[PDB]
């Protein structure tokens, strides 16, 4: 325990930063899939950024949520500022790779450590 | 002001995870018709769209019920 | 066989070696994509240069990819492409006749050499590919002619799957690509104004993944599957709808098909490639026909994709700067019919 | 080399240099290939008496740093003597 | 402002950098360079390599002064090793650093030119350049990226004839550079392109470390070879040439004459070679030598051990700055008792120098920033490593 | 029509090169300063026009008025120029 | 001789001609094996002696010679680049750090070959591929370049 | 020692001559006819290019060029499979598995040289004891397929073989030196 | 046996004790390497402090930054070690101030000290996963731009997660998970005989 604050005091005015993040995001998503031609649905693209930002909704500590949010921040620059283009923007989607099942069943009939 | 009030239920209407039918002035989604935090969020800048309105976070976090939408809305 | 190991990648294993006759092809590009994808060892029998097989050597990874010299003519070639094979894939297929190959070569009369050697040599499975509502009878004949052949080699390969593509919806493909291209054209002619004449579009992926599928299923022998697609069209909205993401005036007016099949007539007598053909006419303004069959994709484990989410990659090269930037949400959607 | 009288006379004038003196190109004076066997010298260490290592290994009689100041009148003191100022060229100082 | 990126193909871009410049008109208001286009991850492969296995590496940062930079890690790990080379293997360095810096002077200067558009200046000194690869070639046997400069001494002896051939080389190199210095020195359009632009002050030069030709260009007066003298640099006699003002003119003119004081330096390292052993005579440190190792059993084990497993240099960490052609390169190399090392943070001169890009090139047009690359000498080997 | 011959010889030539080739094989940039030199260029371009019948108006029999008269042009035009220069204009 | 095949022999090995004499490479500049075609383009090996264009922007550029280790951030622009060229394009790709990952294949930044981004249509293999090695390896593509038969597979097809 | 480039020492006050000398030097552009003649005067200079295929760059003995494994007069290969020439490998490139051959010899089974990984640092021509594995002279062996360039034990054996009197020559002219 | 001058392990060990006097505020330990080299330890909160006394003190200038690095020692609980290396062309000689940072307790940034760190911390950041506050702009320098994870982290595999090829499907290229043809052989080296007492 006893840790320094790195920006936010507390989950609750961490959660601040992550509310506007995410309204970044949102106001942006449909911008992005127009400047980068990108062939996906803004709604679409909404969710995912949905996605990333529940991904790491279970995080409690208030150092950990303000980094994250520097981070998420700094992705953001990169695409509206647009240093990254499309084949970084979609990776996102994970859309080349063949997604792999977590039944067991389905593990067991392919590989040799699951 | 019933007017505005009908444009934010018209919001809502459109919003995808709102039900119409529990959809009410006096719902509160948050902890009524069930829309996580991050909707709210949503659903306000849809409200900034629809009226061409800004809301700071501070008071976006405070509107959890259409109707207090309509009250910020209304000042 | 090959003991798959790996975690999925490339440089990893699958254990299938493919005999792929006719890989250089739009179908074909993604076959080898996914069996490289995969792991799959691939021998690509090509008879174009190399320099036009180039765009298959990235795909797959070293010693994966095999390229054999073959001619169609020439059974021997056939014989050491499928030496080492044990699962063979026909795509051979072209729409216009040309001078040394005729619809029942590249349709039935080549692809039967082909698995007849391949038995000869002992593959475990041959996929046989031919076009979709494909009867003996059938006007254009292409569709009759694969329609021979799909019974014949049979005889020559027992339980020989064979999957029947509808015309497929992908970049590099006709189907979408023809129509919006009649851009240059001023009028874009429809038989009947474009209408009875219902069409399934197929995303080329769907197609691919589904025949790769096959190649790694017990599940398929002589089955005789049918990739359709996920809602089907009067040809007049998909007409209207490739113009309107290509975002160039859609103006239908009907042309008499006696009259329209001399057109075909006529780029068809086009030394390079004529760009319509006859044959492919009569196929344009032939009737998709219905569900009611061995079920393809999703019977195959993938979910078909509909035409209006990527239409917007196909047809983006047709667009003019001002409408480049412009996204489907935009656009509006064609629309389906049962019927 | 093997230009015609003019041609370097042209050639030097041009450039306004002797360029003939100083020719780039290489001609029989580079050094010959299989120029002699060598015999290199061998160095110290390598004296089959008084050698003993122990008496010639920095490697590891080299010690755990020296610490000062560790957490656990007087005159000022610089990091070092303050440097001298360099002196200009005297072959030639300026160009 | 019309954001416009400096893509990589173009060639003034050094084949990788994305300067995103914002063009506010021709005239650029401000530049981001993206550098990462080139990042190896040399610094993270070091820690799991041996320290001679390793050596390699530094050959490939800066990769038109390879012996220059051979030559800082060398003295960094025979720091930490308290060893020192034998006596000819210093003057061997020396000799061998010299010829890096006019051959990466003859790269900077020339290639400058292209940029600008002057094009013969290249081919002259570059067939002067391959008259001198070829040395390194003789000596190593690969014409760059030698290896010759071994942690502890240099790897072999001179071949029999090279010293005569660097003699014949040195002998008429001064003109060559006396010919591009009529043809690029005083052309009213190449000093117009150059004189004044991007001035540097003294202190923001100290400021924004630049520490190379930046620093003593606009009049600091400082090289690590005569401040710091690495190696043998206090035995041999040279010039710093610092220049005045500090536009890209007085820089050009600055690493001219480096060039030339090079050629002072390189006849007395000929003049003065002492005859003695090119590396250290510790079987601990540097390799038995061929006959050694194939007759005697104390030679076997330490060939055995030192290519399989290592020196094993002793626990500690020293940062060991050396003057590269383009300016201070440094090793920071922390060291466990472990024969490969932990951390090697290169400094490279050119990581401070683009960075100084934003700053330098304040108030000029697009053609101004090619000016600005060009006189910092940068090669993102160095500022990606 | 001679010339009238020797021009359509001169685009059919580029024609058929530009034909062939495509045969064979089978926002805001914006600055005063730029827009300020196609102006000048005008005022000057005009200027040109008036100083080129001064071949013709050499022979006039006048010659003191043609001179008195291509002096007051030239130096007034340059005149021109000199504030054009003092001013910010021509220092880009 | 008198045959619709010799006449389609003879042309393309015209066109091939053509092709082979000028080939206008543009090379991306990465890493150092850059520098070891500077070498070649400069006086020692001069390369536009065999019809070799010292630079060429990407629409005019037959040959993309890949010199360098091709990091994981400039490879979506060397294949933009390589997108770009005009359609008779070939390859060459230079250095054990792009022909294979080299030295640094095993790094996280580093693509493990250029083969992996573009197709690839010689190897010159070296950590400074040697630049007469550099000139052979081109002087190989003319070989290749030579060898193909564009013309004869059409008439044949 | 330091010395001022671009210093003017003084300001030499203009005389009419040498304004004279200065404007003539700007109006008519005397300088740049300087830079003409220096380049009028190496047109006639001998131009230094090789007939690359009729002549080539030379190369003395230590260049490290193509790898090659060697065999002894007799016709035993060299290579033992001691395996440090796969420990100091910088790159990883070098693969050796070794059994006993049935005479009861070590030698290798499968030796494997990555050349697209080796970055020819001449290492492993260092650290072989009995130098099986030395640095050929070629330097043209590009191909066209990536899987040409990985190198099996037939293949640097062979080329041994092919390079086996130069490479014996090369290392007799350097032994000395080592 | 490289030569040792002890004038300098005093004059710098004198001067160790001269900054360490006057900044007792911040420095924990001051050592003189064998090496002849010193390194004032100093709480990572004396980060501006202690540079800002070696840049602007008469007996002290110490103007330019050659260096900022950070070495990741996993067993300590501060992870990084943040190293500055400094020069003093006045003195000629060379200082290292080393602070200690863990992964979400973030060091205060020098660049108004020395702007030359503007973009080492930026490297430091993309690399090490330290955070710089008051930086200008701290954004990844080195790493692609969509990259996840800090590369020279001793706990990030050298391969790496993801690599990069085209795939014509897509016509772009395409992440994947990272699938080497030849794991990089980590031979064991260490020797189970130490060299000295040190
Ligand atoms: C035109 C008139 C002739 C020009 C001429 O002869 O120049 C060379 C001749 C000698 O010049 P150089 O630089 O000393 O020649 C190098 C060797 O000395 C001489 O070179 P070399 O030792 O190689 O001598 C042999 C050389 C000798 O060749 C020649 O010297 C005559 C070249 C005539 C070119 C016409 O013949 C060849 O090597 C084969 C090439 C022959 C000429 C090829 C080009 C012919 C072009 C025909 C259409 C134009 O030029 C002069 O005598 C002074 C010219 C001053 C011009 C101002
Ligand atoms: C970057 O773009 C490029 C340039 O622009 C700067 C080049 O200049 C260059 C350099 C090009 C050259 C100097 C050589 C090119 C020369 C030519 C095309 C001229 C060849 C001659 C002809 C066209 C034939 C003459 C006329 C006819 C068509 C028929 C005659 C009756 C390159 C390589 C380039 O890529
Ligand atoms: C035979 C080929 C002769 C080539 C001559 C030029 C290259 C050799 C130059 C050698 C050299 O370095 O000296 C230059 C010399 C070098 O002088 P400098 O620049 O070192 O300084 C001397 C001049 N002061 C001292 C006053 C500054 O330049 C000159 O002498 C002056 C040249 C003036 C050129 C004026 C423009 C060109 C002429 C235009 C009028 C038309 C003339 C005829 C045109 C053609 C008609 C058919
Ligand atoms: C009564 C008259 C008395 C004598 C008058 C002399 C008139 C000279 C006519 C030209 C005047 C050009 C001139 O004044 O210089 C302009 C420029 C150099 O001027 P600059 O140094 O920039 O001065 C800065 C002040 N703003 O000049 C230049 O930039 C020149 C740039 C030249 C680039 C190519 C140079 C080629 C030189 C060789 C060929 C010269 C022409 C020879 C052939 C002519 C036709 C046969
Ligand atoms: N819309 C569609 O694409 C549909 C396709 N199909 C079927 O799928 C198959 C693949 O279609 P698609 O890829 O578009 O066809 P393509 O026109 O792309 O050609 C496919 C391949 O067949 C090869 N080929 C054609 N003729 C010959 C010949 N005489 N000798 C040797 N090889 C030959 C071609 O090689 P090369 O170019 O080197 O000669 C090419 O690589 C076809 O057979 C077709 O019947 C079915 C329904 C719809
Ligand atoms: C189309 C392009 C896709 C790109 C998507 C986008 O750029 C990537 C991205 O989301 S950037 C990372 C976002 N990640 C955060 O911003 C931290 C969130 N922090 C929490 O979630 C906490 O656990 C909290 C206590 C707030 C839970 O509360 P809550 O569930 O959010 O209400
Ligand atoms: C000397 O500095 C550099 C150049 O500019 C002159 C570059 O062109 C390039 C790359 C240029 C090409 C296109 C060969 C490199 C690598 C370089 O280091
Ligand atoms: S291959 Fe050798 S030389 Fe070419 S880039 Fe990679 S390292 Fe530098
Ligand atoms: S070192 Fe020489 S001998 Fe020992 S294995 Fe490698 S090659 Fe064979």
């Amino acid at each position: 325990t006893s840790v320094k604050p790195i920006f936010s005091r507390d989950l609750n005015e961490a959660k601040r930063r992550v509310r506007e993040l995410y309204r970044a995001w949102y106001r942006e998503v449909p911008n992005t899939v127009h400047l980068m031609q990108l062939d996906i649905t803004v709604k679409q693209g909404r969710d995912k950024v949905r996605e990333m930002f529940m991904k790491n909704a279970h995080v409690t500590d208030p150092r950990v949520v303000d980094l994250l949010v520097i981070k998420g921040k700094m992705e953001l620059q990169e695409t509206i500022k647009v240093w990254k283009q499309r084949t970084h923007v979609m990776r996102f989607f994970h859309e080349t790779e063949t997604p792999r099942p977590k039944d067991f069943l389905s593990k067991f009939y392919m590989g040799h450590d699951p | 002001l019933d007017g505005i009030k009908d444009r934010v239920l018209y919001v809502l209407k459109l919003y995808d995870k709102i039900d119409p039918e529990k959809l009410s002035v006096n719902s509160h989604f948050m902890k009524d018709l069930g829309l996580d935090s991050l909707d709210q969020v949503e659903i306000i800048m849809a409200m900034e769209d629809e009226f061409g309105f800004e809301i700071p976070d501070i008071d976006a976090e405070k509107l959890m019920c259409p109707q207090e939408i309509v009250d910020y809305i209304a000042d | 066989a090959v003991i798959p190991h790996g975690k999925g990648g490339r440089s990893s294993v699958s254990g299938v070696v493919a005999t792929v006759f006719g890989a250089t092809g739009f179908l074909g590009r993604y076959v080898v994509n996914h069996l490289g994808r995969m792991g799959s060892q691939v021998i690509i029998p090509y008879r174009c240069d190399v320099y036009d097989i180039m765009h298959l050597r990235l795909m797959g990874d070293l010693g994966q990819l095999t390229f054999l010299e073959w001619d169609a003519r020439d059974k021997d070639s056939i014989r050491k492409a499928v030496q080492h094979s044990n699962v063979v894939i026909n795509l051979i297929g072209r729409e216009w006749e040309t001078r040394n190959f005729d619809f029942e070569d590249v349709f039935v009369n080549i692809p039967r050499a082909i698995a007849q050697a391949s038995k000869e040599a002992g593959v475990e499975r041959f996929i046989h590919v031919s076009h979709l509502n494909a009867s003996m009878k059938s006007s254009s004949k292409s569709l009759r002619s694969k329609a021979v052949g799909e019974k014949e080699v049979r005889s020559v390969f027992p339980e020989a799957i064979i999957i029947r593509p509808s015309d497929i919806f992908g970049r590099e493909d006709r189907f979408l690509n023809h129509f919006a291209n009649y851009r240059w054209f001023l009028a874009v002619p429809l038989v009947s104004l474009g209408f009875k004449t219902v069409k399934q579009p197929v995303y080329v992926a769907d197609v691919s993944k589904g025949i790769v599928n096959a190649t790694k299923d017990p599940d398929a022998v002589g089955k005789t599957f049918a990739f359709t697609g996920p809602n089907r069209y009067l040809l007049f909205h998909l007409v209207k709808y490739i113009f309107g993401m290509t975002h160039r005036t859609f103006i239908p007016y009907p042309l008499p098909l006696f009259v329209y099949s001399w057109i075909g007539k006529l780029f068809g007598l086009s030394p390079f490639e004529p760009w319509t053909t006859k044959d492919k006419v009569e196929r344009i303004h032939i009737s998709d026909v219905m569900p009611t069959d061995l079920p393809g994709l999703e019977d195959l484990g993938v979910q078909p994709t509909p035409l209006e989410l990527k239409s917007i990659e196909v047809l983006r090269r047709h667009r003019t700067y001002r409408w480049l930037s412009s996204e489907i949400e935009e656009t509006k959607p064609a629309k389906t019919v049962n019927y | 080399a093997s230009a015609t009288r003019v041609i370097q006379k042209l050639r030097n004038w041009a450039s306004g240099q002797d360029l003939q003196a100083k020719l780039q190109l290489r001609y029989q004076e580079i050094a010959k290939r299989t120029q002699p066997p060598p015999k290199l010298p061998v160095g110290p260490s390598h004296k089959l008496s008084n050698n003993y290592y122990c008496t010639r290994d920095g490697r590891r009689e080299v010690v755990p740093p020296s610490i000062i100041m560790s957490s656990q009148e007087k005159k000022a003191v610089t990091p070092a003597p303050p440097m001298k100022r360099w002196e200009l060229s005297k072959d030639q100082p300026y160009l | 402002n019309m954001t416009l990126n400096f893509g990589p193909q173009h060639p003034a871009a050094h084949g990788v950098l994305r300067l995103v410049l914002e063009l506010s008109g021709e005239m650029v208001r401000k530049c981001d360079p993206h550098i990462g286009l080139l990042h190896r991850g040399t610094e993270k492969l070091i820690e799991y390599k041996t320290y001679l296995q390793a050596l390699p590496y530094f050959d490939r940062l800066d990769y038109v002064s390879m012996m220059c930079n051979e030559q800082a890690y060398s003295i960094a790990v025979e720091k930490l090793l308290n060893i020192q080379p034998p006596p000819r293997a210093q003057w061997i360095r020396v000799l061998f650093g010299e010829i890096t810096r006019i051959l990466n002077h003859i790269m900077a200067v020339t290639t400058h030119a292209l940029d600008i558009g002057a094009m013969t200046p290249f081919f002259w000194m570059f067939e002067e350049r391959e008259k001198m690869f070829e040395f390194y070639e003789r000596v190593s046997g690969a014409r760059m990226h030698a290896a010759y400069i071994r942690p502890g001494g240099v790897h072999q002896d001179l071949p029999l004839g090279l010293l005569d051939d660097i003699y014949e080389f040195s002998k008429n190199f001064s003109l060559r550079i006396d010919e591009v210095e009529e043809m690029l020195t005083n052309n009213r359009i190449w000093r117009n392109r150059t004189v004044d632009i991007g001035v540097v002050t003294a202190e923001d030069a100290l400021n924004y470390g630049f520490s190379g030709v930046m620093l003593r260009g606009s009049g600091i007066q400082w090289d690590l070879r005569k401040t710091q003298p690495y190696d043998v640099y206090d035995q041999v006699e040279f010039d710093v040439p610092i220049g005045s003002r500090g536009d890209c003119y007085d820089r050009y003119l600055c690493r001219v004459e480096e060039m030339r004081q090079s050629l002072r330096i390189i006849e007395q390292c000929l003049n003065k070679m002492p005859p003695g052993e090119i590396k250290v005579d510790d079987a601990k440190v540097s390799p038995p030598k061929r006959a050694e190792m194939k007759t005697s059993m104390e030679s076997l084990i330490h060939h055995f051990k030192l290519y399989t497993e290592g020196y094993q240099v002793p626990p500690g960490a020293t940062y060991t700055a050396i003057e590269a052609p383009k300016g201070e390169f440094g090793v920071y190399l922390v060291s466990d008792g472990s024969s490969r090392p932990y951390r090697c943070k290169i400094k490279a001169p050119g990581f401070a120098h683009l960075a100084g890009l934003d700053k330098m090139s304040k108030g000029h047009m697009l053609a101004d920033v090619v000016a600005i690359i060009g006189t910092q000498d940068i090669v993102f080997g160095e500022i990606d490593r | 029509m001679n010339l009238y011959t020797v021009i359509f010889i001169n685009i059919l030539l580029s024609l058929t090169l530009i034909l062939v080739a495509f045969w064979l094989p089978q926002r805001l940039p914006f600055s005063m300063k730029f827009f300020l030199v196609a102006i000048t260029f005008l005022l000057f371009d005009l200027e040109i026009a008036l100083l080129l019948p001064l071949p013709w108006a050499i022979q006039t029999i006048k010659t003191s008025t043609m001179m008195i008269m291509a002096f007051i042009l030239v130096t007034i035009l340059s005149l021109g120029l000199a504030y054009e220069w003092t001013q910010k204009g021509l220092e880009w | 001789r008198s045959r619709a095949e010799y006449v389609v022999t003879k042309l393309d090995d015209l066109i091939n001609w053509a092709r082979r004499s000028s080939l206008w490479p543009m090379t991306f500049g990465l890493a150092c094996c850059a520098v070891e075609m500077m070498h070649m383009a400069a006086p020692r090996y001069d390369m536009d002696r065999f019809g070799v264009v010292f630079r060429a922007s990407p629409r005019q550029a037959d040959v993309m010679i890949v010199a360098g280790t091709l990091t994981n951030k400039m490879a979506p622009a060397l294949r933009k680049v390589y997108d770009q060229m005009p359609e008779p394009r070939y390859v060459v790709s230079m250095g054990s750090c792009a022909n294979g990952g080299g030295y640094y294949h095993y790094s996280y930044s580093v693509v493990r070959g250029c083969d992996r981004i573009v197709p690839v249509d010689i190897y010159v293999p070296g950590c400074p591929p040697t630049a007469e090695a550099l000139l052979y390896g081109i002087l190989q593509l003319q070989r290749k370049i030579k060898r193909e038969q564009k013309l004869k597979i059409w008439y044949r097809r | 020692t330091y010395k001022y480039v671009n210093k003017k020492e003084q300001e030499s006050e203009v005389d009419m001559k040498s304004a004279t000398d200065n404007a003539a030097r700007i109006l008519m552009w005397t300088e740049l006819i300087r830079g003409l003649g220096m380049t009028l005067s190496y047109l006639f200079r001998e131009p230094a290019t090789i007939n690359y295929p009729f002549e080539k760059g030379p190369l003395s003995p230590r260049f490290r060029g193509e790898h090659a494994l060697r065999r002894y007069p007799s016709g035993e290969e060299r290579c033992i499979a001691c395996k440090l020439c796969e420990a100091i490998c910088p790159a990883q490139a070098i693969t050796i598995e070794a059994e006993p051959r049935a005479d009861g010899s070590r030698r290798t089974t499968r030796y494997d040289i990555d050349m697209t990984k080796c970055i020819y640092c001449g290492f492993c021509q260092e650290a072989c004891p009995v130098d099986a594995i030395v640095e050929g002279p070629n330097f043209e062996f590009s191909t066209e397929t990536h899987e040409e360039l990985l190198y099996n034990k037939e293949k640097l054996l062979n080329n041994g073989d092919k390079w086996e009197a130069e490479i014996a020559a090369n290392i007799q002219a350097d032994y000395l030196y080592r | 046996v490289r030569p040792r001058s002890d004038v300098t392990h005093k004059q710098l060990s004198a001067f160790g004790e001269y900054v360490a006097e006057i900044l007792p505020k911040y420095v924990q330990q001051v050592q003189v390497s064998c090496l002849d080299e010193l390194e004032i330890c100093i709480h990572p909160d004396g980060v501006i402090p202690t540079l800002t006394f070696l840049r602007d003190h008469t007996n002290a200038q110490f103007k330019s930054l050659a260096d900022l690095t950070a070495v990741d020692v996993p067993t300590r609980q501060n992870r990084f070690e943040i190293v500055y290396n400094l020069l003093s062309l006045r003195f000629n000689s060379r200082i290292r101030v080393k602070t200690y940072a863990d992964e979400l307790t973030p060091i205060d940034s020098i660049v108004s000290v020395h702007i030359a760190a503007n973009w080492y911390e930026r490297e430091v950041w993309d690399m090490f996963g330290v955070f710089f506050f008051n930086h200008p702009d701290l954004r990844r320098i080195l790493t692609d731009y969509g990259f996840e994870g800090h590369p020279f982290r001793k706990d990030f595999p050298l391969t790496g997660y993801v690599e990069l090829r085209y795939d014509d499907e897509v016509k772009r290229v395409v992440a994947e998970p990272v699938e080497l043809a030849q794991e990089f052989r980590k031979f064991d080296l260490n020797s189970p005989w130490e060299a000295f007492p040190a």
